[PDB]
């Protein structure tokens, strides 16, 4: 059913849409029933519940992690399932790999729906330290006509960044007025490709305007890395060593 | 009971600090340099930036409101619009920062509906409190989404808490409003910059107090004198 | 901060038109840098080698519109350097004397005074 | 006529260029009157009095800009006054020989003819 869109939608209730698990919660859940995670009673005292899911495969690097500060948030570094899984098996082959050797393996943030990340220095401070931030440039192009009117073409907003408050802050930084060459912004699409041409008039180099966009708009954005999350009680900043640790040594308790 | 998150001594000690202090600044008590709430300082300097002055007619209220959202303050739509509402009132709010265009309430106790069915400006007042606010005046700050940049404090041209007092919340602390005559405190700031001891009594010879949005009469200038003490 | 603002405007503005009046000076040596120069940053570094020159005194010269070689806008240049001066001055004496600070304060707050203030409308009983 | 309105923008432009160049080749005697001068009206009446300028020339001179009183700037004025000076010579062969006027003519008409051409789509019987 309809939930919703990148330009911001929701679903009405839960009473109007359906829903199922997907291949991957069959996945997180198989071989649960079977002494693999102690179970607990709830607030009814009648149904059990799980501590804590057995995981197949480490679902922190996979989806990230949102926080709510109190005091204390965390931050979303998603990555690539199978570079994840190869760095899981050369943590688990050689106890000290550097984690320049684990940026080998990894390369960082894997978007939903892709972007461009500047900065690889902020990457190796982040999955160092745990506090970090990286540079998020959309995937843009410059396309010269031949008439002369040049074309920036924008395929990957970052993450968790609307299409439609961009588009409108864009034709606001027109009438704002503070800088000019914008002729004009084509949103082509209903729900289907994500490709949209924004025009630079004649007479006009459209990385100029590309880079005052990236200064101003949510589209070349920064974006923190802070990997704080709960391990033996306790919320910690933890490392990209010290969670594939974890996650190894919790695989090891699933296995025995 | 589901958390059992067990090692949290410093760490409850600065998150409740953190949440006091988002409490104490953000819904509560304003500020000395220029007695408004940051909401209303938000408030002001959004209608700044998108220019709404008395030279152009009243704008859309939902669209500064959609401004302050998508730049300097993501809390909830109908408190800004609250405030909005409370500082475009004659009887409401002593000098009306803002001047509406539209219903917004009475002295029975009416609110408006919403923040798209009526309009507004700032009034004369709001742009003596932005004149002089692009030239090095009061120091920016990057707020929440790092691009946008807001001010500190507003630089004031008048001292707004004695013009307009301030509402508390307690979480054991909330505060009142002394709202004053504007002549008088002028007149008051002048002797007080000129003489550095005048005592109270002398400024209570300046200030009498309490000058109301609608008017009353004030019981005891023991009270008073107790009050500015 | 105001009145040092003002002076950062007003002092930068007179650095230009110092520039510009180092230019003045002798036009000729300028020119003749100029006609022996091949790109603009071996215009500018020479003229800031010789005249001991800025980066943006250097690109007010080569920017400077020929019809501004006259004694006719000599004097409109000399005449607004003198009156920058001299306005640097009026806010040094601002920024050196508190006196002048109050009375600033005492005057914007007297043209507030009589641009908003009513009186009571609460009458102090007994 | 696209031809002598083409030859007229090319030389009005080519005057202009020329004037500046005269401006280029006697760069002292321009600034000697400049500082001489006292008006601009007095500034571009001296010039044409004593180059034997246009008007259209010394308002040209009188807002060249001094960037542009460079070896690496006399080349590109020179380079574009002699181009501009060829496509004179180039309109001036167009507009004394019919044949190449025949020439356009047949070019441009089988530029529309690829543009554009389809056969028929009646049949001639018999």
């Amino acid at each position: 059913g309809n939930f919703g869109s990148m330009d911001g939608d929701s679903a009405a209730a839960q009473r109007y849409t359906e829903a199922r698990m997907s291949k991957i919660a069959l996945e997180m859940l198989r071989d649960i029933n079977k002494n693999t995670v102690d179970f607990v009673d709830n607030y009814d005292a009648n149904e059990r519940e799980p501590l804590v899911l057995p995981a197949r495969f480490p679902n922190l690097l996979v989806n990230g992690a949102t926080g709510i500060a109190v005091g204390m948030a965390t931050n979303i570094p998603p990555h690539n399932l199978g570079e994840t899984i190869d760095a899981v098996k050369l943590v688990m082959d050689n106890p000290e790999v550097t984690t320049k050797d684990l940026m080998e393996v990894l390369p960082g943030p894997d978007f939903p729906t892709g972007a461009l990340v500047m900065g690889k220095s902020g990457i190796h401070k982040a999955y160092e330290t745990g506090k970090g931030s990286i540079v998020l440039r959309s995937r843009t192009e410059i396309e010269t006509t031949k008439t002369g009117r040049e074309r920036i073409v924008v395929t990957e907003f970052p993450y968790m960044v609307n299409k439609t408050k961009v588009h409108e802050h864009i034709v606001r930084l027109v009438q704002e007025k503070r800088i000019e060459g914008i002729t004009a912004v084509r949103d082509e699409s209903n729900r289907e490709g994500v490709r949209f041409v924004i025009e630079v008039k004649r007479d006009a180099s459209a990385n100029v305007i590309l880079n005052n966009l990236f200064k101003m708009t949510q589209m070349q954005t920064n974006f923190g890395f802070n990997m704080l999350a709960i391990q033996n009680g306790i919320p910690k900043i933890l490392s990209l060593r010290q969670i594939l640790d974890a996650y190894i040594e919790h695989q090891k308790e699933v296995v025995v | 009971k589901n958390l059992v998150n067990v090692n949290l001594t410093k760490e409850m000690k600065a998150s409740f600090i953190d949440y006091a202090m988002s409490v104490i600044v953000a819904r509560a008590l304003p500020d000395v340099r220029d007695g408004l709430k940051p909401v209303h300082r938000r408030i002001l300097y959004g209608m700044n930036e998108l220019g709404v002055t008395p030279d152009k007619p009243h704008k859309k209220s939902a669209r500064i409101t959609g401004d302050v959202m998508g730049k300097y303050h993501p809390h909830g739509d109908s408190s800004i619009y609250e405030a909005m509402v409370r500082m475009a009132q004659w009887w409401s709010y002593r000098y009306m920062l803002v001047d509406g265009h539209g219903n917004f309430g009475s002295m029975d106790g009416d609110s408006a509906a919403a923040q798209r069915y009526t309009e507004a400006r700032m009034s004369k007042i709001a742009l003596e409190m932005l004149r002089d606010i692009n030239k090095n005046t009061v120091d920016f700050v990057d707020n929440y989404d790092a691009n946008e940049r807001e001010p500190l404090v507003l630089p004031a041209r008048f001292p707004n808490l004695l013009v307009n007092g301030a509402t508390g919340i307690a979480v054991g602390m909330a505060t009142n409003i002394p709202p004053h005559n504007l002549g008088e405190t002028i007149d008051a700031v002048k002797l007080v910059m000129d003489n550095p001891e005048v005592t109270t009594k002398d400024l209570m010879e300046v200030l009498p107090g309490p000058d109301f949005p609608t008017g009353a009469l004030v019981m005891g200038k023991s009270g008073i004198h107790k009050a500015y003490e | 901060r105001r009145t040092r603002f003002d002076k950062e405007k007003a002092e930068a503005r007179a650095h230009i038109l110092e520039g510009l009046l180092i230019a003045l000076d002798h036009i000729d040596e300028v020119i003749r840098i100029i006609r022996a120069s091949e790109t603009d940053a071996e215009a500018q570094a020479e003229l800031m080698s010789k005249f001991k020159l800025s980066e943006r005194q250097s690109q007010a010269i080569l920017d400077m519109r020929l019809r501004r070689l006259t004694g006719l806008e000599r004097d409109k240049i000399q005449s607004e350097y003198d009156d920058l001066l001299a306005l640097i001055a009026d806010l040094a004496d601002i920024l050196a004397k508190p006196e002048r600070v109050s009375q600033i304060i005492k005057d914007e707050l007297d043209e507030v005074k009589r641009k908003f203030s009513d009186k009571r409308r609460t009458e102090l009983m007994v």
